[PDB]
This record gives structure tokens, sequence and C-alpha cells, in this order.
């Protein structure tokens, strides 16, 4: 790294800035005057303080982008975020008044919800016992489990079995899909768990 | 003349009975299959061998029963496909008769180039040119290097002298090309002091040349006899009618273990020769098998009567497995 190991990370927080000084601990004090002696890396261009800001469609840009291609990735992405909202707006207005409540349309809700949906809780490893392969099962750490939420969802959405379909159109349909707890990435998710049930007697491993 | 090797068991083992459809995966000389269709003048046989002199011969011998006896050709693994072209997919089978080793008529005939003590050419094929492009043991010593030749010798031949017996072989092929069973024989030979060529000794405890593990080991790997005994026993067991006695006859401990880890559900990757204090190390650390699909007849190997093994000494290690399906 060109950041020397005093080079702190910048804290982007507008909040955390105007947060005022009697609501501040002893401890919180301390470490706002430390912060006035340390050396700070430059923000990175891709977070801001922006109020529409969010890390986690970010990072899933991210993993859909290929070769550096930011503008593509994030072309895609913003596309998806529109055919969520349309989808939902026809599937809204063709809805009777009680139905209506329950339809949601903020493609933001649908997209974390979507992926909280395919998060697997538990995962194996493929461990190796005299000369032979057995997978084991292992709880998942939280970050782990979010990048396999994104992950799957790519990867589906990469499948050959989609037909000429643009990547905005098969991300869509799968989102809404996940969030309604069906699909492809929701069923991964199932079979996941059911293959770290049968290989419970190998917890021991 | 070679009798067929515990003829008088296997007969008793599969009690060919009439309304019975027998198959035989090695036909060979046709001993085996001759002393079934005599027991039993009802029963239904089919036939099958590796070479086609072999198919010959029972093609020959179907004159003396037309129907009775049905000639076929192919190795193990081709056997489910040409039997499958005749339609008996599921078979039902009561008995399948895996006879192994190479025939009486392959060795005693010096042609063919399995005998190391007559000279012929080094071919040591089952195949009689059905594939003239299957490489013949002068193909396999003059190209595999010192590492790949000497794997084979030690795996399938269970030769100590394998890195010794190897590189005298690429040796003597960089001088001449090696195309003759004496040829080989006397290559092996020279890769131990002269006094070697006799030292050692069989199980009936008569002198053997010192090159009859590498005519052995060869033999296995130019007719890949021992991955086509898995199919073999496979097929047969997806032809074979529940409740049909399965006979097998292995000659050597390599096919013998395949048979008994086959018919018992035992791994292939285990490990050889395990003793009660090794089993109870091996499972010791995991600490921290499934259902038989077979029923032996017979729990233990039968042998030859040693009063046989005189007679018939090519057959005294015929060690015979025999099995009911589940
Ligand atoms: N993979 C294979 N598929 C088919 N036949 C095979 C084979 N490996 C060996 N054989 C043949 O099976 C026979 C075994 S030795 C001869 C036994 C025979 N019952 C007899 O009449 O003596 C030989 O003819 C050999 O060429």
């Amino acid at each position: 790294s060109r950041y020397s190991p005093e080079f702190k990370d910048p804290l982007i927080d507008k909040e955390y800035y105007r947060k005022p000084v009697e609501e501040l601990t002893e401890e919180e004090k301390y470490v706002r005057e430390l912060k006035k002696t340390q050396l700070i890396k430059a923000a990175p261009a891709g977070k801001t303080s922006s109020v529409f800001e969010d890390p986690v469609i970010s990072k899933f840009t991210n993993m859909m982008m290929i070769g550096g291609n930011k503008v593509l990735a994030r072309s895609l992405m913003i596309q998806t975020l529109e055919a969520v909202k349309r989808k939902q707006f026809e599937k809204y207005h063709a809805a009777s008044a009680e139905e209506q409540a329950t339809i949601e349309r903020n493609p933001y809700t649908i997209f974390h919800q979507a992926l909280k949906n395919c998060e697997p809780m538990i995962g194996l490893v493929p461990i190796l016992k005299g000369g032979r392969f057995y997978q084991v099962p292992v709880p998942l750490p939280d970050r782990r489990r979010r990048f396999l939420a994104m992950k799957w969802m790519i990867t589906e959405c990469r499948d050959k079995k989609h037909q000429r379909t643009l990547m905005p159109e098969k991300l869509s349909h799968k989102l809404l899909e996940a969030f309604h707890n069906q699909g492809p990435v929701i069923k991964r998710k199932h079979d996941l768990h059911k293959m770290a049930e049968a290989n419970r007697a190998l917890a021991h491993y | 003349l070679h009798i067929p090797v515990m003829v008088d068991e296997v007969v008793h083992c599969l009690s060919p009975q009439k309304g019975q459809i027998f198959l035989d995966m090695t036909f060979g000389s046709g001993g085996h299959t001759k002393a079934i269709l005599q027991k039993e003048s009802d029963i239904v046989l089919y036939a099958l061998d590796r070479d086609p002199t072999a198919y010959a011969l029972a093609e020959h011998l179907s004159e003396l029963y037309p129907k009775q006896i049905r000639a076929m050709l192919g190795q193990f693994s081709q056997a489910e496909a040409l039997l499958m072209k005749a339609g008996v997919q599921p078979g039902t089978f009561d008995g399948v008769l895996m006879d192994l080793g190479c025939s009486s008529m392959q060795l005693d005939t010096p042609e063919r180039g399995f005998s190391l003590r007559k000279d012929g050419p080094l071919d040591m094929r089952m195949d009689g040119g059905r594939y003239p492009d299957m490489p013949t043991a002068a193909d396999v010593v003059n190209a595999l290097d010192q590492q790949a030749l000497a794997s084979i010798l030690r795996t399938y031949g269970e030769e100590k002298h394998a890195k010794k017996i190897a590189s005298a072989i690429v040796q003597a092929r960089s001088i001449y090309p090696i195309t003759r069973t004496q040829q080989l024989a006397s290559i092996v030979a020279g890769a131990f002091p002269p006094s070697a060529i006799y030292t050692r000794k069989d199980l009936l405890q008569r002198s053997t040349h010192i090159a009859t593990k590498t005519f052995q080991a060869l033999r296995i790997f130019v007719n890949n006899e021992l991955n086509e005994l898995y199919t073999g026993l496979k097929t047969a067991q997806k032809f074979l009618r529940p409740g049909g006695r399965l006979v097998a006859l292995s000659f050597h401990s390599l096919e013998d273990r395949i048979v008994k880890r086959f018919l018992l559900g035992i791994s292939m990757t285990e490990r050889f020769n395990l003793s009660v204090r090794q089993q109870v190390m091996k499972t010791s650390q995991l600490g921290s098998r499934a259902p038989l699909m077979w029923e032996l007849i017979h729990k233990k190997v039968l042998s030859p009567q040693d009063q046989d093994v005189q007679d018939n000494p090519r057959g005294r290690s015929a060690k015979l497995r025999a099995a009911i399906k589940l």
C-alpha cells in the first residue's frame, strides 16, 4: 500500500460530526481529540456523504463489475432498480384496494429483503479423511452469509440457461422471486441447509 | 490336456437346472461351458470371450448344441452393450460364471506369446487381432519410462525388484527392439546375478523363472484385466437375476481382492491385508458399511484339492468365490 500504517481510514458520516459535545462520553471525547493528530486516507471515489448512498448496492455493483467497467456495472444496477420499480407499479395499479396495501414499490426495500431471504445460515467445508473427501457443516459468519447471497444471485443471472435476456430483466425477475421466498437462489439456500442437516453426524470432524 | 479348474464345485455351486438361463463371460477353451451343458440338457447358456479364436471355438462347438449355447465376442466392459443388443437388459441370468486368467489354449500355443518358456512373438494379448491397434506387451516395454514401467511391475506383478527389472528393460530396448518372449526373459534375468534365474519359488515350492512376475504384470496391463474385472462384475450384477448364483475364479491375489471387496461392499481404496490391530487403529482416529447385496454361498474361499493341484498345477491358486444376488 502507498499509505503508511499511520494512515487511518476516513469516516464519512455527517451525523457523526454534528453530534453535540454534551452528548459525548469521556471515551468518545478521547477518540475525537486523537483523530486530530492522525493521518487520514483520501476518501475513495466509491463512497460519499450523499443521502442516497447504499453500501449494499454499491457492493453488489462491484461484484457485477467485469474488467473495471464500473460505468457498465452501475448502469445495469440502476436499470435493475428501475425495472423492479416499474414491475411493482404495474402490479400495484392492477390490484384491488386491499391487495394494494401489501404491494411493495420501493426497489431498495425489495433488493435488501431479496438478499436477506437468500443468506445461508450454515455452510459446508470439503474436508479430507483417509484419502477420502467428506463435507463438514459449520456456522457461517455474517460477512460470509451476505457475500454468498450476492454471489449466488449474480451467478444465477449469468447462467447460460437465460437466452438473450438482458441482465436488468434477469436480475429484476430474480430479485422479485427471492423477495417472495421463491426462485433458484432460494432453492440453493434450502439445499445448502438440507445438506448441512444430513452431515450433522460429521460435525465432530 | 487341461481339465476345467474346480469343475465339480462350479457345477454344484450353480446347480444348473431346467428353465434357467446362464451367462459365461469367459468361454475360452469352453471346458467349463461344456461341463455346464452336460448336467442339464435343457439349460440355456450364453458365452463370451475376448479372444476371437475362443469365439470361433464356441461357434464350432455351437454345432453340438444349436441354441443351448449362444456364442458372443468382446471384453467385459463391452459385454453389456453386446448383450444389450440382444435386448436382455434385465437379463434375469440365473448365474454368471466369470472364470479369470489366461486360457490354457492361449498360453499353450507359443504363437500367442504368453509363454516365456517357448519362443513366440511378444504379444501377450488375449485379443486375437480383433483390435489390431491394441498395444502388445512388446509395445508396453519399449515405450514406457522406468518409473512408468516399474509401476506396472510393482502394482500388477507384485514384484519387489520393479526398479531393477525395469532399468534392464529400458537399457535392453535401446540396444535392440524387444519383440520376443525369450528376449525379454533374458533381459529380466540380466538384472540379477546369473544364479538368480531360478532362486525364486512358487507357493508350490517349485522353482520358477525370475521373470514370471514380469510376464504376469504385462499380461494384466496389456489386457487391463483388473479394471475390466470391476466392470465385468458390475455388469453381471445388473444382468444377474435376484436369487441367482454368481461364481468367480481368482488365480492371483489382485483379482481375488476385487471379487472379495465387490461381493462384500468393502471399499476398493482401503488398505490391503488389514489386521485386526490396524482396523482398531484406523477407526480410533475418527472417533475424536452399507447393506450387502450378496449372500456368499460358501463363506470362505474354496481351493483345488491337493491331489488335483499336482495334476493341473496351473490351477493351483484357483480361489472360488460364490455369491447370490440380494
Ligand atoms: N476382459 C475380458 N473379457 C472377456 N474375456 C476375457 C477377458 N479377460 C480374459 N478373458 C478370457 O477369459 C478366458 C479366461 S481363461 C479360460 C477359462 C475358460 N472357462 C476355459 O474354457 O478354460 C480366456 O479365454 C481369456 O481370453
